[PDB]
């Protein structure tokens, strides 16, 4: 439901501030690819970050304020969409909170 | 003071197709002034090892030998020494390797299962399994191609030969593989190749997509008063 | 001088629900009247230790020790020392067995897949496939009950968890049950329980049978 | 000349028992014929036996067969038939070494299902192997069932021939032919092509009744008169 | 001497997956005594012969008398999105209008989708 | 549409009478598997004899009385079902007339 | 096709002759359950002797006359049905021949 | 599959002979009601004798033959039917043996 419209720049990093949620473990940044109606995960706690995404994204969880952080590194027009993130097994059953992104160059 | 040799394996003879066969010698201490030579079951001429290998790491001296055969003589059961002269012992150690035969030879019967749906629904990954049954002897090959280019070895792993309850000596083997949900979502034919000596062009393969189901469904509308 | 001792395993605790612990003594002559005994980290005793392995023929001898415990005391990091004398090596021998803390624990998922149509087309037999994976560490009991009566464990073929490919430290597992094809098609249920110490209950169960996942066909729409 | 015929890829790879064949033509028949294969390492051969027959129109025929390790005529060691005639003192060499070099160029093998233009008249079914693009020109195409290959005599192919498109190409062609009723109650009957640049030297294509895109059907009963035309 | 049989086949389904060409066969049966040959014309314009390669006429597997041959032609992949029919054509004396044009087109194939709709009305007997 | 329900013995031979029509080249004596609504064809002018009637079986027309007469050597139980016999491509849009036979033994 | 419908004795055994094609490695002696149109293989040249018939039949090939012989040993009420044999590796689509059995008791 | 066909007298009391499984632990004497398809239990291992059978039929069961005997006291017309025999918590999928029962008077 909430969308942070986090903006960035080229190059660099931005972090991308989500919920984290109890009584559900499995933690992920999907993609929204909206093609067929599927959205692929870029990240998750069961660990697999998506090729494209190899060694330039992480995800660290604290429940100090309820929230876990991911950061993005580098940046790509690539990177310039929406990236639902959510719980649960099912992905496409989850995106508690969608976001999009851009590039300023 | 033992010696261990390998006598040409199914698996390299099709993976290579440069058979080789190849003893090497340990618990011997690093000494030089050590030849090694290869006989056959007449025990003629041989071609010089090369390659030398490196000492173990705990400090034992080790070597392996050379040398080049062909399959119309191996099948025969004929024997294989290889000749190891080590200064410290007198009498030479002599290993001998010979082919086995006589076993049932009925041909491997492969099936591949595509994922389950309860996998194909948190969107990372998807194993693809192919079952090889009812095939004897051991010693099979499997490889992955993926549209002629065969995948890497470090994606896919493989089980090996056990026996199969429901049947007397005859074997059974497994093999998985992991693509990722996207890249399956999209299409490719993912061919499963099996190597056995009983099939009678030695190689067999079945290969299985997405669209391999879907038995024609139906959408019938009694339109009425509408 | 070689003496084996073989920590429980959480399959065996699971089968047997009589948690046991061997020390076995080998690389020795067949000599009787030996003395073996368990003791604790703080020097107690336990119970006596019976059924002793007969000595083999091929000049080895065979000794065990069983120490009946519960599991709590096992677990909670308590350490156990075995006793062994003889008069080849009269002198003491002590061992120390525990569980090896310092790993990761993950939950294993389970995928169970019915068989392939064209074994089914040969009209003979029929072979259910259970996957295990992403488990870690390594100790994974499986089953297979047809009806709450677990199936002979003749019939079932299970694989040593191999290391995933792709994730380091988590193992995958296979369980193949062949049946006849005829009882299959009856409508007969399987499932497929695993046991492992990372799961909530440590136990799960997942079922499959010919009616599993077979698809709509039919899309009937009635418009007035 | 006593002809000499080099192993083929059709023949190594047909039987896995590579051998070699010489035959004498186009002489006198005569006895005290000595024919065997000589090494140019000059180890020993072993002498082929199997004597041909006579031939009626008076004409010298001599055949025979060696077991060989098909490494050796892979490497590209040469291979030579000595025959020595009464009439002929000279000898005569047939070198039979195979060329080197090969073309990179994999094959593409393509499957056509038998037209329903000829299904419908319940005669035959022919589906054809559309072997394509295989260099240098060297391929041999078998046809297989229930897990043995068909007697090839009930198929038929064609050989190599040249494209109007792109430098070093070949293309072939299969025919097999099976009552229309027998493929359609099952039968698969898979092709196979054998290439000397695959990757196994072996690739083979499949095709059946169900091969295609799933059909869905979008029945749309109407009994309403008003409705409608 | 019988009616010599002929077919054509359009491209294989997978053939039309690296994006090169396309290859269509006109398949040319029968034809006792074995006098035959293709000339594929496109819009009633015959195409160059360097195209079509037909090669002879070869026995039927079974053959008391009769014959066959093949004839196929290369065309570029891109064009399929309009057709054209590429039409073949044989030619043999047993034949009483001694043509048998026979074409072809992307339309015409295995049908992907049958969607009947069929009518029930007490007017219809005129079916104007 | 017209029925000969020709009758025979075991052995011997039987000839199956059918019309000769004009027009229409391919000649066929169809057997009516009705299995699965399929019929296939015994014998043709295209020259195509099944196999369990190869060697005999025969077709021999002649335009005399307009009518082509087919002969069954032999006979065995399976030769006991229905014929039908008809011209054109289509072999189960001919079938111009039908029969039946039967074994007396 | 043909029917041997090879009739016997409760007890004893009784001896099924069936044709034995070539260019067909499984030979079968199928059991025509004819319930849900499925035929269950009771012996096949892959071992498999069905649990009910187990160690009461046997299957010997030798190609001298182009025949398989398997023997029924013992006989039971049960034993008194189809056996329809043929080759393949689909049951259902083989069953080359038919054949009945019934008891005399 | 195997039909007993116990016969017996009015009165009285006839023993029905049913064979005993393993790895089955539910073991019932269903009646055939072969009304809309649907068989009712008349007795079982979890303690359910029917109303019109209470008081009158027995279930004992022991492994030494593999065989447990049901036996039924009186008799009365309605007591001449199908009684399949089975084990499994579906009544109607399991039916090992079928047995038919009548009266004589
Ligand atoms: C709708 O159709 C169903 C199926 O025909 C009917 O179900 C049957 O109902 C009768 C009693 O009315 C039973 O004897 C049958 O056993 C039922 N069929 C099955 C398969 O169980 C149903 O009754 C119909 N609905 C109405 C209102 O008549
Ligand atoms: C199914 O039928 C309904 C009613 O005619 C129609 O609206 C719908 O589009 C159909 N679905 C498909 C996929 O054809
Ligand atoms: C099934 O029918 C419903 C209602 O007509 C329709 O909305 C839906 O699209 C249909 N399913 C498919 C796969 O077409
Ligand atoms: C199904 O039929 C409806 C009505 O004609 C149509 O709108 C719809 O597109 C059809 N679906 C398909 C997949 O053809
Ligand atoms: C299906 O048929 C209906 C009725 O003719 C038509 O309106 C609809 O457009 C058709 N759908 C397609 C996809 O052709």
């Amino acid at each position: 439901l909430p969308e942070v419209k986090v903006e960035g720049e080229l190059g660099g990093s931005v972090t991308i501030k989500c919920p984290l949620p109890e009584m559900h473990v499995r933690i992920y940044l999907c993609r929204e690819m909206a093609g067929s109606g599927t959205c692929g995960t870029v990240v998750s706690t069961t660990n697999f970050i998506k090729a494209e995404y190899k060694g330039r994204v992480t995800l660290k969880q604290y429940p100090r304020k309820n929230l876990f952080l991911v950061e993005v590194t580098q940046l790509t027009e690539s990177d310039s969409g929406v990236y639902a993130c959510g719980a649960g097994m099912n992905t496409d059953r989850g995106k508690t909170q969608k976001v999009t992104l851009n590039v300023h160059s | 003071i033992r010696v261990f040799a390998i006598p040409p394996s199914f698996a390299s003879i099709f993976l290579t197709k440069s058979t080789k066969l190849t003893c090497l010698v340990t618990d011997l201490t690093t000494y030089d002034s050590v030849t090694i030579s290869w006989t056959r079951q007449n025990g003629e001429a041989v071609k010089t090892h090369t390659n030398i290998s490196e000492s173990h790491p705990n400090a034992t001296f080790s070597a392996v030998g050379e040398a080049s055969i062909c399959e119309d003589d191996w099948n025969s059961g004929e024997r294989f020494t290889c000749t190891v002269t080590h200064t410290d012992l007198p009498s030479p150690l002599k290993q001998t390797i010979s082919r086995p035969k006589g076993v049932a030879l009925h041909r491997p019967d492969v099936y591949l299962l595509p994922p389950a749906r309860e996998q194909l629904n948190l969107r990372e990954s998807a194993t693809i399994t192919c079952l090889v049954t009812g095939f004897s002897p051991a010693d099979v090959f499997v490889q992955w191609m993926q549209r002629g280019q065969p995948l890497s070895p470090e994606k896919y792993v493989t089980s090996a030969p056990m026996p199969e309850p429901q049947a007397p000596g005859r074997y059974f083997a497994h093999s998985i593989l992991t693509v990722s949900e996207e890249e399956w979502n999209t299409g490719e034919t993912y061919t499963c190749v099996v190597a056995h000596e009983a099939l009678p062009n030695r190689v067999t393969e079945r290969t299985v997509d997405k669209s391999t189901g879907k038995p024609t469904l139906y959408n019938v509308s009694l339109v009425m008063s509408d």
